């Protein structure tokens, strides 16, 4: 109505050019999964980084798989209040957890269950009340050759198990399950790990299309 | 330990350097404070607002 | 042995209270309670500014009072005419976690900072057509909060490692290091005259620290639980702390203690961007219940409530002017409020 | 930041020729450009201009509907080719740069020229002294006139001013008649009202002559001044 | 008779306006933060229904004397086009967002990557021009033979020829077709859903597979299969009165059922009520 005053008008339309530009990348933010990768002690996350990379603050990977571009973040590079900045990684598609077998021997209380306050904390926090949690349960090798001259009885007073992998593994897993106290939204899935036969990397690509599935269902209507 | 002592003198030191101020009365620092809210109570589109059509907005 | 040292230590805070108690003669809210009361407030939201895709947390209009710097997490920072409703700038930013925005007094250089440890200035008024990383900051081991712009050539900003740090532009090396805080530091508001800034640890505590002696001077105690806001009352002689408890607390400066707080029975969620008018006599304050609130800051009651957001309001901010309150949310929203 | 230009010579009349402007050193893609036409003798003048992203382009009026403009971001580069040619088309066409925001300096930077030879309701602006002499130390004062008020109803004016030295491609010295350019001495000034702007020289040196032009902005059609030479 | 009708078509009427104008509010709303394949084809149903439920008010205040119309006969013609191409065109449109669904569940990456928006569009705009055109037809070979006459009872010879094989034709077409491929493309959502899967999951999809097919079965069969019917007696159907009338209780079950579909319609719902 009033000329627009001119030169505003190529202002208006660089404003546009830029959202041709934001839009532009939003949504190829739409189509990118972005996963979260948490760790206790060591539970050998500098392992799977290295294994699942080949195909001070947060070390991103860029790794694809099968036409989908995955996002890793990691966040024990940080040594600070863990829910300050625990609500920017909300709405990731999934969230990646390792722990270690072999930490039911080793203290420094044992480093699993230092690990189990985390895994409920995480589990049961506000901001990640829709997300699925992926587990990864590393030093298997290791738990072959520990459980025969330990046994499991120091981290658990009450398992009466066989002191075998097949059933103390079962065991532990079970535990780390039970602490899912909304498990009526949320599904956890739990993988083991070694190196050979590297499907850890199809694993997570098959729970990050299960999630996917949830969340397109969320998005169009049914469930 | 040898490395408490140091921490605990810091500490120490940096309470006595804020432990003598001369600090004014919490009575006279409210009048100056509304004294200022009022001295600019004109000039602030907030409390009083401006007319629409000197509204650039 | 340590023993003594901590008895004197003790001895020497008790010493503090009891200077502190001496001068309570009176309180702000008897002076205040014959005064004319603020009334009601209806200020309404006249903008859109829809260009973001992710949560915001960007104030720090600059001098200018027009342009209005945003950014969100999907790593780009925004340059918003706030009278046309246009984008000057859009720059991609290395990292896409970023809580940290400041347009510098000179207007021709923009700030970023944080969980990567890494304080970003940009060049604005370049040659080129593009914006340029003008220098990148490390020396910080924790996640960025605040990179006010004391001058062209230094700035300072806070980290999770509790410390504060001031730089040099020009030289990408640390000049000054404040280390006194056990908690994360945030909330580092500039002062109005620049020449001192304060900071809110997240372990009840707000401390002043001089600029150029480089040593505290002043801690302030008066909440129970972290403090994620703050203000300097551009009058110079008080500050606003906000808490992720429903209150807030005005801290004088040179009578060293709390003066008055505001906080309500309804409200129990978080606080979060304590800003001033260009007057002192109102304060806003983005609560978490998915609005904003704004008190009366002489008396004690409430002014306003601005509920025109969908998402938790993280950023909130008054021009220098004082003409409108910008407030930006989770939902990728920035609104501008006017009154009428 | 660089702008060359090349596609010059000596051409029949009714011929067709493309000019190409090459950009090394700043952003080409995000930056409207306009072309500039030279006389010989007489002042510059306006030919066209095409925006960043080709999004909205505009002609003069003497060449609408005749030539075409086109630009290659990835190329970086900007041709403009002519149709049927004429004897008034004689002219140094210069290849310049701009952006437009808050607080933008549009035509910045200038081209630097191409000798094109041929064998055989819009806003006006006036300048009431063509020629001066001047002194190296003493204060002067330049006029521009517009047939409309430049001043918009935003709070700005859309004044220009140009400075040709003797053998170099115009630059600009002030942009809407109150802000200052870059890298140009804080000598200049410019002020005014509406159809009546000013622009002060105060503590002239040397190396300063040229030609003076006077560029409004109020609506695309932009036309260059008269021109105020000082020897 | 006319208790039947009338008493039924006013409680559709006083039900179904308010949720139905909250689920447009809703629904603008959630095209208005982010846009998705679905809720297109959603608002334009619930916009179809929002015609209808304004339309047919029209046809409802005149105490049903006896199937006579006391309103000029010009309006006959608009109230059915619209009325039957809104029945229509929701069968045509689950079908659609029952391809949708399905699409989203056997590809997961296909629906992510591609943004099928533009596609989306295109299918509800064929779909709403198909059925407009179709149901046109109809209306328009019933105008004429050549108080005083009266729409949508006894017709003539010449109206009853050319009627029973298009009717026939919509029985066949634009309910069977569409029924055939809901069915074929929702048959895969649980089996493809069963295999690695929580129970949860299979319990929720199949309840609301079971939902959504038993409402499309009671509310378009009574209809359809006096439809069928009709064409082999000959004759025109009395339960037309009846079984429309379930339709239009159609008109008042989408919204629900919509409305606990979806956890995050619920808590939108319960989050923007004021």
């Amino acid at each position: 109505g009033c000329t627009l005053s001119a030169e505003d008008k190529a202002a208006v339309e660089r404003s546009k050019m830029i959202d041709r530009n934001l839009r532009e990348d939003g949504e190829k933010a739409a189509r990118e999964v972005k996963l979260l990768l948490l760790g206790a002690g060591e539970s050998g996350k500098s392992t799977i980084v290295k294994q699942m990379k080949i195909i001070t603050g947060i070390v991103e990977t860029h790794f694809t798989f099968k036409d989908l571009h995955f996002k890793m973040f990691d966040v024990g590079g940080q040594r600070s209040e863990r829910k300050k900045w625990i609500h920017c990684f909300e709405g990731v598609t999934a969230i990646i957890f390792c722990v270690a077998l072999s930490d039911y021997d080793l203290v420094l209380m044992n480093r699993m269950h230092e690990s189990m306050k985390l895994f409920d904390s995480i589990c049961n926090n506000k901001w990640f009340t829709d997300t699925s949690i992926i587990l990864f349960l590393n030093k298997k090798d290791l738990f072959e050759e520990k459980i025969k001259k330990s046994p499991l009885t120091i981290c658990y007073p009450e398992y009466a198990g066989s002191n075998t992998y097949e059933e103390a593994a079962a065991y532990i897993q079970c535990q780390f399950e039970d602490l899912n106290k909304r498990k009526d939204t949320k599904e956890i899935y739990t993988h083991f790990t070694c190196a050979t036969d590297t499907k850890n990397v199809q694993f997570v690509f098959d729970a990050v299309t299960d999630v996917i599935i949830k969340n397109n269902l969320k998005d169009c209507g049914l469930f | 330990n040898t490395a408490s002592i140091a921490q605990a003198r810091k500490l120490v030191e940096q309470l006595k350097m804020e432990a003598n101020i001369d600090r004014i009365k919490v009575s006279k620092a409210a009048a100056d404070l509304m004294a200022y809210c009022e001295a600019h109570a004109k000039e602030d589109p907030l409390l009083t607002p401006v007319p629409a059509s000197e509204n650039p907005f | 042995e340590l023993d003594q040292l901590r008895q004197e230590a003790e001895q020497l805070k008790n010493q503090i209270r009891d200077a502190r108690k001496a001068c309570a003669d009176a309180t702000l809210s008897q002076i205040t309670n014959n005064i004319d009361p603020v009334g009601r407030i209806q200020m309404r939201t006249r903008r859109t500014l829809r260009g973001h895709l992710a949560k915001i947390y960007a104030m720090h209009w600059g001098t200018d009072s027009r342009l209005l710097v945003s950014a969100s997490q999907d790593g780009k920072l925004i340059i918003w005419d706030s009278y046309t409703t246009n984008k000057v700038h859009a720059i991609p930013l290395r990292s896409s976690w970023v809580m940290t925005c400041a347009y510098a007094p000179s207007g021709n250089y923009v700030a970023c900072g944080g969980l990567d440890n890494i304080c970003s200035i940009y060049n604005l008024k370049t040659r080129e057509g593009n914006v340029r990383v003008s220098r990148e900051l490390a020396g910080h081991t924790g996640y960025l909060s605040c990179c006010r712009f004391l001058d062209d050539n230094q700035i300072v900003t806070s980290s999770g490692d509790t410390t504060c740090a001031l730089w040099d532009i020009e030289t990408g090396q640390q000049t000054t290091t404040f280390t006194g805080h056990t908690g994360d530091v945030m909330s580092l508001s500039l002062a109005p005259d620049t020449r001192l800034f304060v900071s809110g640890a997240c372990d009840a505590s707000a401390k002043l620290w001089d600029v150029r002696e480089g040593m505290c001077r002043q801690t302030f105690t008066g909440h129970e639980s972290d403090i994620n806001a703050i203000c300097f009352f551009p009058n110079g002689n008080a500050f606003a702390t906000g808490s992720d408890d429903a209150t807030c607390r005005l801290f004088d400066l040179r009578a060293d203690q709390e003066l008055m707080t505001y906080s309500h029975d309804n409200i129990i969620c978080g606080i979060t961007s304590v800003s001033f008018s260009k007057s002192g006599r109102l304060l806003l304050a983005g609560y978490d219940d998915f609005n904003c609130n704004v008190w009366d800051a002489l008396k004690a009651d409430r002014a306003g409530v601005l509920a025109g957001h969908d998402n938790r309001v993280s950023c909130l901010g008054v021009t220098d002017d004082g003409m409108a309150v910008a407030t930006g949310s989770w939902d990728s929203f920035l609104k501008i409020w006017n009154g009428s | 930041v660089q702008l060359v230009e090349s596609g010059g010579g000596l051409v029949q009349p009714g011929g067709s020729r493309k000019l190409s402007c090459s950009a090394s050193g700043f952003a080409f893609s995000s930056f409207g450009m306009h072309w500039v036409r030279q006389a010989p003798e007489k002042g510059l003048e306006w030919v066209a201009y095409i925006s960043s992203g080709s999004g909205t382009i505009y002609y003069a009026d003497t060449v609408k509907g005749r030539f075409t403009i086109s630009r290659d971001d990835p190329k970086n580069t900007l041709f403009l080719q002519m149709t049927s040619l004429r004897s008034e088309d004689t002219a140094m066409y210069y290849c310049v740069r701009s952006i437009y925001y808050y607080g933008s300096s549009p035509f910045d930077f200038w081209g630097q020229g191409t000798t094109l030879t041929v064998s055989s309701s819009d806003i006006v602006m006036t300048q009431a002294t063509s020629s001066v002499p001047v002194t190296p130390g003493e204060s002067v004062s330049i006029s521009c006139r517009s047939s409309k008020s430049l001043l918009h109803s935003n709070g700005n004016t859309y004044l220009y001013w140009f400075l040709q030295r003797p053998g170099q491609s115009p630059q600009l010295l002030i942009y809407r008649m109150s802000n200052l350019a870059s890298g140009v001495p804080d000598r200049f000034s410019g002020s005014g009202s509406g159809t009546a702007f000013t622009l002060t020289i105060s503590r002239l040196e040397a190396e300063d002559v040229g030609v003076y032009y006077c560029m409004q902005h109020l609506e695309y059609p932009l036309t260059f001044g008269a021109g105020t030479k000082l020897e | 008779n006319h208790w039947l009708v009338f008493s039924v078509y006013l409680f559709t009427f006083l039900v179904g306006l308010p949720l139905n104008l909250l689920a447009l509010v809703i629904f603008v709303g959630k095209l208005r933060r982010r846009p998705v394949a679905v809720d297109v084809l959603l608002l334009n149903l619930t916009l179809s229904d929002l015609l209808l439920l304004l339309f047919l008010p029209f046809r409802m205040v005149e105490a049903a004397s006896g199937m006579h119309w006391p309103l000029p006969f010009i309006l006959c013609p608009l109230s059915g086009f619209l009325f039957f191409t809104t029945i229509y065109l929701t069968a045509l449109f689950l079908a659609a967002v029952s391809i949708e669904r399905f699409l989203s569940v056997a590809y997961p990456l296909w629906y992510k990557t591609r943004p099928r928006l533009g596609q989306a569009g295109l299918v509800s705009v064929a779909c709403w021009l198909l059925a407009s055109a179709h149901c046109s037809v109809v209306y328009v070979i019933e105008f004429s033979g050549d108080t005083n006459g009266t729409c949508y009872l006894e017709f003539r010879e010449d109206q009853l020829a050319i009627l029973l094989p298009v009717r026939l034709e919509m029985a066949v077409v634009l309910f069977g077709v569409p029924l055939l491929i809901t069915s074929y493309c929702y048959s895969r959502l649980v089996w493809i859903l069963g295999r690695g899967a929580s129970h949860r999951r299979r319990r929720r999809v199949a309840g609301l597979v079971a939902a959504t097919l038993l409402n499309f079965l009671v509310c378009f069969g009574p209809y359809n299969v006096s439809h069928v019917v009709g064409y082999i007696q000959g004759e025109s159907p009395v339960w037309r009165s009846y079984v429309l009338l379930l339709s239009t209780l159609n008109s008042c079950v989408d919204p629900l059922v919509y409305y606990f579909s979806s956890s995050g319609f619920q808590a939108d719902f319960h989050e923007l009520l004021r």
